[PDB]
């Protein structure tokens, strides 16, 4: 009965942690935008999210065509895919992360709803062994992991107490610490001694007694939980991709992915927001390939991927399937968008449809006010179109007006007009097929707002590598 | 502080003169 997309959080208001889609065909992007909006996620945060196929263990590229009834049996989760370790800035041993600030706040990576979704997703991955007890060897590491997992289960229940507005003791009786710890630790407890069970129960009941009502807020419990999860789980917020073949090649010595007239994994390629692209064979050490800003393009031919660096060196990869190659290319392309270029994509095979449209129609992403001002200020008659920073389906046509700030010093006043979709500008009797068509008609015309007039002389276009709040700066 | 503040555009009613 339709495509059921699973949620880790239903957003404010709540309800069923899923969204069912009945439309004959939809893109993965349309799905994510619809869900992001329902959950309260804002437009500057939309591109952090993607759809994960939990059974096939692949993510969908944003141009993936979902079809109903054909895909009614797919098990998909809506999740944060693009992650920056230490974004909260709680580990001093690693750099900070922020959105570009105004020229010469809006610098925070996440909005309130993206943070709460991240926390709910983190709890799911934690319980699902993103950090396994089995991966440990020494008594010191095992003891630390168990004690930390109990502290995490304590934070999990404290949050629930605050969220539902009930004391910690009534939460502790409805929810067990065993349901808030990694599954590998839960299995360990069950298989081990009855006296060890009694002891862990008493250690946890003690953790509950050292709780102070009014000491911490819901937000502080969440940040600490997430920051502890990062410390416990080095794999959390990262992706390790298995490949069947891996080669490094210099371009002026051969063509990669060449058409010629699958096997067990030989390597893993690691991709992280703060560390770029690394690899290792399956004594172990991650070799470094490049950062996202070093990539010129990515070539995808069947299940074969080629990552091209500016110096013409290539990382050639054979993935287990076409769906695995599309998952992988959309991971590299998604981090490239966030760290290097808001208005470019590395491979047409996985390009976000809303971005392809934006590039051809000369539309900017959800830019904050100081970035649009820096674009309109050079000349009179300048204008631009950008996606709204609050509304997912609204475009903003913007002009700058002569104004006088307090002191008598000449200032700049912005006038914002909405374009809605068959794109229509609110106040103009015409209707257009594309925004490029609506913008081409706009060229040379005169805009009237109250008693003021504005010459629509030139449309500012997105420039390659230009900094804005859409760019994520790695400290 | 930790999180992205809301930013809604104040939008206005248009009128276009052609040629």
């Amino acid at each position: 009965g339709g495509l059921k997309v699973l949620l880790h959080w239903a957003g404010p208001g709540g309800g069923e942690p899923w969204v069912t889609f009945s439309e004959s065909s939809l893109t993965a992007e349309e799905v994510c935008i619809h869900i992001a909006h329902k959950v309260g996620i804002t437009p500057p945060c939309f591109n952090l999210f993607a759809l994960f196929d939990a059974q096939a263990q692949v993510w969908l590229p944003p141009n993936h065509i979902l079809e109903i009834p054909r895909d009614a049996s797919l098990m998909l989760y809506f999740r944060i895919r693009f992650y920056f370790r230490n974004w909260h800035g709680m580990n001093p041993r690693e750099p900070a992360v922020y959105r570009c600030g105004p020229p010469g706040q809006g610098m925070q990576l996440l909005d309130p709803a993206s943070f709460e979704y991240l926390f709910e997703q983190g709890k799911h991955e934690f319980v699902n062994d993103v950090a396994s007890l089995w991966e440990l060897s020494t008594e010191e590491e095992i003891h630390h992991f168990k004690n930390e997992s109990l502290g995490m289960a304590f934070l999990h229940l404290c949050h629930l107490a605050l969220r539902h507005g009930i004391p910690l003791e009534e939460v502790a009786k409805k929810t067990s610490f065993k349901d808030c710890i990694p599954r590998s630790f839960r299995r360990h407890i069950r298989q081990h001694s009855a006296l060890t069970r009694l002891r862990l129960r008493n250690v946890f009941r003690r953790f509950l007694r050292d709780f102070q009502p009014g000491r911490l807020s819901q937000q502080m419990v969440m940040v600490k939980y997430l920051a502890t999860l990062e410390r416990l789980a080095p794999r959390f917020g990262t992706e390790r991709v298995p490949v069947c073949h891996l080669r490094l090649l210099a371009q002026a010595e051969g063509e990669p992915c060449y058409i010629r007239d699958a096997g067990p994994p030989t390597h893993e390629v690691l991709v992280t927001g703060t560390g770029g692209i690394q690899w290792w064979p399956v004594e172990p050490l991650w070799a470094y390939f490049c950062d996202f800003r070093d990539i010129t393009h990515v070539v995808l031919k069947e299940h074969c991927v080629s990552i091209h660096r500016q110096d013409n060196k290539c990382l050639e990869l054979s993935l287990p399937s076409r769906a695995a190659a599309l998952s992988f290319v959309s991971l590299v392309d998604g981090y490239f968008r966030l760290t290097a270029d808001s208005s470019h994509y590395l491979c047409h095979e996985v390009a976000p449809p809303r971005l392809v449209m934006s590039i051809r129609d000369g539309i900017h992403g959800p830019l904050l006010e100081p970035f649009v001002q820096a674009k309109l200020r050079p000349e009179d008659g300048l204008y631009l179109i950008h996606w709204s920073t609050s509304h997912p389906y609204r475009l903003i046509l913007t002009v700058a007006q002569r104004s006088q700030a307090p002191d008598g010093m000449q200032s700049l006043r912005l006038r914002k007009f909405p374009i809605e979709q068959a794109f229509v500008l609110e106040g103009w009797g015409r209707s257009f097929p594309s925004v490029r068509e609506l913008g081409a008609a706009l060229q040379g015309c005169l805009l009237r707002a109250g008693d003021d007039c504005f010459s629509l002389r030139r449309c500012c276009l997105p420039q390659p590598g230009e900094t804005s709040n859409l760019i994520i700066m790695r400290g | 502080n930790l999180l992205l503040s809301t930013s809604e555009e104040q939008i206005e009613k248009c009128f276009i003169i052609e040629n």
